[PDB]
């Protein structure tokens, strides 16, 4: 009813637009009132917060033009930067297509800028790259001294400064003269401080106060921080230490199992992520991480069923996305269930919320549709999924598989050529273009592209015999 | 139906109406003595509905009242200086009222009806935000009431008038207010992420007993003592849930990765663990032991106050209550029910005018493999050029350029046009002159 | 009642024939919730550009 | 397979596709029999066991039903 | 008696479907597609006063009748992006007498999908007036001394000390007469009122002034008495004209076969086992089902 | 060897299988006849908007975008895909929003394609909004004669990260 307590109400039920639309009332009504100040900075910081721990883009400068690594070579085995491309999609050379996008996924990294320029913005990141990674109140006009003084205003005011202005240098004045006035002894603007300097650039002044927070009291926080921070100094193996020192003193942890098998799948060794992500499963057996990522390992290695029933359990769970129910039309089809196969693709071109996601439904309705035959609706839905994305190299590369299988190489052959300029780290586009020069001749292009593609698969066994017999051709 | 929280008796509640956490109370304020509770809400609209819930239908609201003033926070407790018996407390911004639902029976399953008596009231200077109640000190068979203020102060009535009140040292931002009476203490989080415990003679003479800086502020604290053997002190933050000793230490953490609104540590089963349940800004409701999820459930609204009631002979019903007016009792679904195509002999594919479009588009399809008018007009005389277009059909998001060569240079490069209606002239003007 | 006879014996490839290989079928991969999360906000403020 | 799945009516042309694209087996032709007979029919049934005798040798299970599907026509 | 609000039916026929008095149409839409049944057929969508209603638009027999009494949610989802143009999507959930239907309606020309928005308001309006259409005890009516009117609604006879032969020394109160629905409260802890809707109303007559409810409410016999009982036959012939005279065009109040088998939202789940407590949880569970076990039902 | 281990769920699923097949097997051509009615019907679709990069009259197109900054560089790969035919007469235009992008020209000649080259033919385009805004851009490849693209191609411009 009242103004002040309404507004606060609105804000604990998580309004976040009444709230402020009462206090912005309650501020104008009265300039001299600080619980609705605060109330209304809380708001505004709330409607667009995102924790820090999951945003790590680092973008195109800082994987390049910036070294913090201390080992150049290390060994192989202890440093971040299966089945086979045979089965399983890729996305580079190696690195195979992953469950669980999440905006912290680096997978694989570029060489030069150049490289990093002249690809797809979105080939290294789960968003495309970046070079680098009224007001209601306006920042230069508060003397951060004064209220570094009040802690009750001090914490919203450096949340508003930080997660809604992103004001990092101000922020970090208000946290020092906030930790200052504390006298050191409150771990969470030990935390906020290395934050500051982690986004910043500084690591190692963040891995110091993150220690130094630790020590203050252990929260799972400072924990998946510090480990943030040994991951940006490429040091997996610390990480890991300091993981297990963590569930040492929080038992069954579920974040920090989880970020023990990101990196146990950072460095490619799934048959440790696998136990790790099913220590998730038996500590929340709802976590969407673990479970995609056991369902799409359970798929490719030819296990479709199991997969299936690991996504019929996200199906259970009230997700409704464009992904699930194409991951589940895939598991139907493969697994042999006829009958919920198709309506699973239906309903996934029901949710794509893009030109990619329907023109990814679209190949595997056409998948499905050359698994049953009838060329023809695999033609249409390939052409299709070219109409709604057109760098879309496996949807040129499956057509001109099709074209061949009608007859008319010329189209093929453009159309392998056109996929394996889009996606040179694909190794069926050159296999396919060198397969096809060498039946009717052309040795020069067919070693030029069977070269490429033991680039791509370096494990291959039709190209090395394609390799040899033409090396054998030249002499 | 499994991870789905089937449906018991449900309703919804009023015409746009809106509640808080406090509204849903869940006890025997009729004091009938059986064990079966009673669904009590008040929303801050005005209205008090009580229910007696039986497995939509029409005698299972007790009573709908209507006061003035908004309410917050119904309660049920031994809120009479004289008895032992169970009485309903309404608390309103600025006021405090003890009731009593006295239930009195005709001859008919609908002849019954319900009367509420202001036992007392309270008026408060101050307005109240939240309160709390319990056996301040070490009393029994009374429950005083701790409100607490929307600027910081706390003021105690022993359960018939104005005890004492006290200003809480530093807070702006109230928060949620709980009293542990295995510790005697008054539990409340700060604006400044402090979970502070006051002991309850430290205020009453008036500082701080003992404080922990949690991450964040807390939504809800919820002191639970059905267990003798070791205490423990819940606190539900707005992106943790911590569950604390009572020295003031954390006893463990879950860092949830959703936005919880309400949680109940609800009975226990195990040795010294606790099962509880927290709900969603996802409309879910998960079910901890203590850490461990053991269950979880697909709500219908979002929920706010759940509480876990014995409602006609069913033990362990989980009442939700929105704030928007929904209202639900319901029981956990445990039914794996088999994925398969439905067998609907019934419904079939209708072949004649499917096989119509089919031809048509086919028809399309293997026939594609095998309007305006524009001029232009240049002057006798920099010549002015003079470029007219005219349309047949009603014609959309016209675009009109001009490329000459690199050396000429134009005046005018585009001109747009939207919408034109049919047999419409248009006419632009530009003028191209040498530059170099 | 009788049951109609099934060939016991399969078809066996004799020979390896290099084929045009086609492309896998692709999971489309599920996202995070901040990720979610920043993908409207950055959605939303181009809504509130084009709304203004 | 269809005659399994509660169609006839394709086995039947299926069947009758199958009969004129093969020649040299007469498995085709003594199931092509059995779907007959099945039918209650008995009339074409012996013109499909005609036709496999014109086109006849070693399967122990094609053997027996050569023989009940004669001895029962 | 009124089933179109309060049912949900399949393959209706050509009549069921037609407008009732007191139902009156608001909108319709072409082409809808209906799915959570693949029969991939076309037709036409109309959201009524009372329900919602869909027929094949070329077999019109096949078609579907869902009442705003048996709808929990009802979601909009815009999608199939720059494709085509962004087309909608309806997702109605329904229990009716426990069991769980969810329909699906596709607008195929993304040129006109405005119809999803009405009927999301007009069902609000459903919602926000029941004391039309049914039947509450005990309800907030009163006001300081007087009856709280509905929109439409104003009151006919107003008569004081009209007992209530249902109790025994709580009865004399009030009693409300409109051309909407009839109450009484009881002028002492005024919270004992009943409000009976003429639709809800069978037959009124005397054994006293009985009134009887359409097997909906229960059989509900309402008996009130009054002063000498000139004013009771006149109250009763009064009650029975208005009666009438509303059944003759309802008001509602609403401001602005395997069928089923394919519909189900639960999936080959028409069923609720009974509900039976659980000593593993602590919670009322739903009975397990011959030999499956929690823990079982839980892991992967 | 490898071979694989079917657990209790494979078991079920052929068990449900073997009794229920007849469904099965109805719903999935049921299902396979509405999917081949729907990609017709899409095929049509893009038939009439000529929205296929790919589309007697050979030829392919793929536009492909490089760079962050206000400016970046749009080059489409074009080619001939024939036996031995060149295609003479064909124009390329661009359609796009003129308050977000500044593109020099929007429509030009294309040089004679000889089947069997990727010609790249680039163009700068230029982001002017102050903020970020990601429009489309279309590409039509039409001969000079005729009305209807012979065949287009869409382009989803990145944000800006102006100054």
């Amino acid at each position: 009813m009242e103004p002040l307590l309404l507004a606060w109400s609105y804000f604990r039920r998580r309004r976040f637009q009444l709230c402020a639309d009462l206090c912005t009332q309650m501020l104008e009504k009265s300039p001299c009132d600080q619980a609705a100040w605060i109330l209304k900075a809380r708001a505004l910081t709330e409607m667009v917060y995102v924790d820090e721990i999951d945003v790590d883009e680092e973008g195109i400068a800082e994987m390049i033009l910036d070294e913090n690594a201390i080992a150049q070579v290390p060994r192989p085995g202890t440093s971040l930067k299966g089945p086979s491309p045979a089965v399983r999609p890729v996305t580079q050379a190696g690195r195979p297509i992953t469950g669980f996008l999440r905006p912290s996924t680096q997978s694989g990294r570029p060489g030069t800028i150049e490289q990093a320029i002249k690809t797809p913005r979105t080939a290294y990141t789960a968003r495309p790259i970046a070079s680098s990674s009224g007001p209601f109140i306006n920042l230069s006009r508060l003397n951060l001294a004064k209220y570094a003084q009040k802690p009750k205003l001090a914490k919203a005011l450096f949340e508003y400064i930080f997660h809604h202005e992103n004001d990092v240098k101000t922020a970090l004045d208000l946290a020092a003269l906030s930790t200052e006035h504390s006298q050191y002894k409150d771990w969470w603007w030990k935390v906020q401080i290395g934050k500051c300097y982690y986004r910043l650039g500084l690591y190692r002044e963040a891995e110091k106060q993150f220690k130094s927070a630790l020590k203050q009291q252990e929260m799972v926080d400072t924990f998946l921080y510090l480990a943030k921070v040994y991951i940006s100094l490429d040091q997996p193996l610390t990480a890991l230490n300091l993981f297990k020192q963590g569930l040492d003193k929080f038992p069954g942890e579920v974040t920090l199992l989880c970020g023990i098998a990101r990196i146990y799948e950072e460095m490619n060794n799934i048959s440790s992520a696998t136990e790790y992500y099913k220590e998730v499963l038996k500590q929340d057996n709802t976590h969407v991480e673990a479970i995609a990522c056991i369902g799409s390992n359970h798929f490719y290695t030819d296990q479709p069923e199991v997969a299936l029933r690991f996504y019929r359990r996200l199906l259970q769970m009230g997700v409704y996305n464009c992904q699930l129910f194409n991951n589940l039309g895939l598991c139907c089809f493969y697994a042999q269930q006829y009958d919920m196969t198709l309506t699973s693709f239906e309903r996934a071109l029901s949710l794509a919320e893009n030109e990619e996601e329907v023109a990814d439904v679209w190949y595997n309705l056409g998948h499905v549709a050359v698994g049953t035959g009838d060329t023809n609706l695999a033609h249409q839905c390939f052409r299709l999924a070219l109409v709604s994305n057109n760098q879309h190299a496996e949807a040129y590369n499956n057509l001109a598989v099709l074209e061949m299988r009608r007859g008319h190489v010329e189209q093929a052959k453009a159309l392998l050529q056109t996929a394996s300029s889009l996606a040179p780290h694909m190794y069926e586009p050159h296999f396919n273009f060198a397969t096809i020069s060498d039946k009717i001749g052309d040795l020069q292009r067919s070693y030029a592209a069977a070269k490429k593609s033991e680039a791509a698969f370096p494990d291959h066994v039709d190209t090395q015999h394609l390799i040899k017999q033409l090396e054998q051709h030249f002499a | 139906s499994l991870f789905k929280a089937r449906d018991w008796w449900s309703t919804v509640l009023g015409d746009k109406e809106e509640f808080d956490q406090g509204c849903l109370c869940l006890a025997d304020v009729d004091n009938t003595g059986n064990g079966q509770d009673k669904i009590i809400v008040g929303s801050f609209m005005g209205y008090l509905r009580i229910f007696n819930p039986h497995p939509a239908q029409a005698e299972d609201l007790l009573l709908e009242v209507h006061l003035r003033d908004p309410i917050l926070q119904v309660e049920v407790g031994k809120f009479v200086s004289g008895t032992e018996m169970l009485h309903l407390a309404v608390l309103h911004s600025r006021k405090l009222c003890v009731y009593s639902v006295s239930g009195t029976l005709g001859n008919v399953e609908h002849g019954n009806q319900y009367q509420i008596k202001l036992m007392y009231e309270h008026n408060l200077q101050r307005t109240a935000c939240n309160m709390t109640y319990g056996s301040f000190g070490g009393v029994k068979g009374r429950d005083l009431i701790c409100i607490q203020s929307v600027d910081g102060m706390l003021m105690v009535f022993e359960q018939e008038s104005y005890a004492f009140g006290r200003f809480l040292p530093g807070s702006l931002l109230p928060g949620p207010l709980a009293y542990s009476s295995r510790t005697d203490s008054f539990i409340t989080v700060s604006s400044c992420h402090q979970v502070e415990s006051y002991k309850y003679q430290v205020l009453a003479f008036a500082v701080v007993d003992w404080t922990l800086n949690i991450g964040e502020q807390a939504i809800d604290i919820c002191i639970v003592s059905f267990i003798q053997s070791a205490s423990s002190v819940f606190v539900l933050g707005e992106r943790n849930f911590f569950c604390l000793k009572d020295n003031g230490q954390i006893q463990f953490m879950k860092k949830l990765d959703y936005s919880p609104s309400c949680f109940l540590p609800y009975c226990s089963v195990s040795e010294g663990t606790i099962n509880t349940l927290i709900g969603n800004h996802n409309n879910m409701l998960h079910i901890y032991q203590d850490v461990t999820l053991k269950w979880a459930t697909q709500l219908p609204h979002v929920p706010v106050a759940v509480r876990v009631g014995c409602l006609h002979d069913l033990k362990g019903v989980i009442v939700t209550l929105s704030d928007d007016g929904h209202l639900q009792c319901s029981y956990l679904g445990t039914d794996p029910s088999l994925f398969q195509a439905p067998k609907v002999e019934s419904r079939e594919l209708n072949y004649d005018e499917l096989d119509m479009e089919l031809k048509e588009l086919q028809k399309v399809i293997k026939n594609v493999n095998k309007d305006l008018k524009v001029s232009a007009m240049v002057s006798p005389n920099s010549v002015t050029v003079k470029v007219t277009l005219k349309n047949r059909v009603a014609l959309q998001k016209i675009k009109l350029s001009i490329y000459v060569q690199p050396p000429l240079v134009l005046t005018g490069d585009q001109f747009t046009f939207e919408f034109m209606a049919p047999e419409m002239t248009r006419t632009v003007g530009f003028s191209v002159y040498l530059k170099g | 009642m009788f049951r109609e006879v099934l060939p016991k014996q399969g078809q066996l490839y004799v020979e390896d024939i290099t084929t045009m290989v086609l492309c896998k079928p692709k999971l489309l991969p599920l996202k995070s919730l901040t990720l979610e999360k920043l993908e409207k906000m950055q959605q939303a403020a181009q809504d509130t550009i084009h709304q203004q | 397979a269809l005659t399994n799945l509660e169609d006839s009516e394709n086995a039947k042309r299926a069947y009758e596709e199958a009969v004129r694209l093969d020649k040299c087996n007469p498995l085709v032709n003594l199931n092509y029999a059995v779907l007959l007979y099945n039918q209650g029919e008995k009339r074409d049934a012996l013109a499909q066991y005609q036709e496999m005798e014109k086109k006849v040798s070693s399967s122990l299970e094609f053997d027996p039903e050569m023989v009940e599907v004669a001895q029962k026509l | 008696a009124l089933w179109e609000d309060r049912d949900v039916r399949f393959d209706v026929s050509s009549q069921q479907m037609k407008t009732r008095p007191g139902e009156v149409l608001i909108d319709c839409l072409d082409s809808v597609e209906d799915t959570k049944g693949n029969n991939g057929d076309r037709g036409r969508l109309l959201v009524t006063n009372l329900r919602i209603v869909w027929h094949s638009l070329a077999l019109p027999r096949v078609n579907l009748s869902i009442g705003y009494n048996c709808i929990l949610n009802i979601t909009t989802r815009t999608a199939n992006s720059k494709l085509r143009g962004q087309t909608e999507a309806l997702y109605v959930l329904t229990k009716c007498n426990s069991t769980r239907f969810e329909f699906i309606f596709t607008n195929l020309v993304p040129g006109s999908p405005r119809l999803y928005t009405s009927l999301i308001a007009v069902h609000r309006a459903y919602e926000t007036s029941k004391m039309y259409r049914d039947f509450k005890l005990r309800s907030a009516l009163i006001q300081n001394k007087q009856l709280r009117l509905l929109p439409q609604e104003n009151v006919y006879n107003k008569i004081n000390g009209v007992w209530n032969l249902s109790s025994d020394q709580g009865n004399l109160g009030t009693f409300f007469i409109t051309n909407v629905r009839i109450v009484w409260h009881a002028n002492m802890n005024d919270s004992f009122n009943v409000s009976i809707p003429y639709l809800q109303i069978r037959s009124v007559k005397i054994r006293a002034l009985v009134i009887e409810s359409s097997q909906q409410s229960g059989g509900y016999v309402l008996g009130f008495k009054i002063d000498p009982v000139e004013k009771l036959q006149e109250s009763v012939k009064e009650i029975n004209s208005l009666h009438k005279v509303y059944s003759a065009n309802p008001i509602f109040g609403v401001d602005y076969t395997d069928a089923f088998v394919a519909y189900f939202a639960d999936g080959n789940k028409q069923q609720d086992r009974e509900p039976v407590f659980s000593e593993e949880l602590g919670l009322a569970i739903e009975k397990l089902k011959d030999g499956f076990t929690l823990q079982g039902l839980w892991e992967v | 060897l490898n071979v694989p281990r079917k657990t209790r769920l494979y078991v079920d699923q052929t068990l449900r299988e073997r009794e229920a097949g007849t469904a099965m097997h109805r719903t999935f051509q049921a299902d396979l006849y509405l999917l081949r009615l729907r990609a017709a019907r899409a095929y049509v679709q893009a038939l009439e908007s000529s929205l296929s990069p790919v589309s007697r009259e050979p030829l392919k197109l793929h536009a492909v975008v490089q760079g962050l900054g206000p400016t970046f560089k749009l080059t489409l790969h074009l080619q001939n895909t024939s036996t031995a035919r060149p295609i003479l007469g064909l124009v390329v235009c661009f359609l796009y929003n003129e308050v977000l992008y500044a593109l020099p020209r929007a429509f030009f000649k294309v040089p004679l394609l000889v089947p069997g080259l990727n010609y790249p033919l680039e163009t700068f385009v230029k982001s002017l909004s102050d903020k970020g805004i990601s429009d489309i851009i279309k590409v039509l490849v039409l001969r000079e004669g005729q009305s209807t693209p012979l065949l287009s191609a869409h382009i989803n411009m990145p944000m800006s990260e102006g100054l």
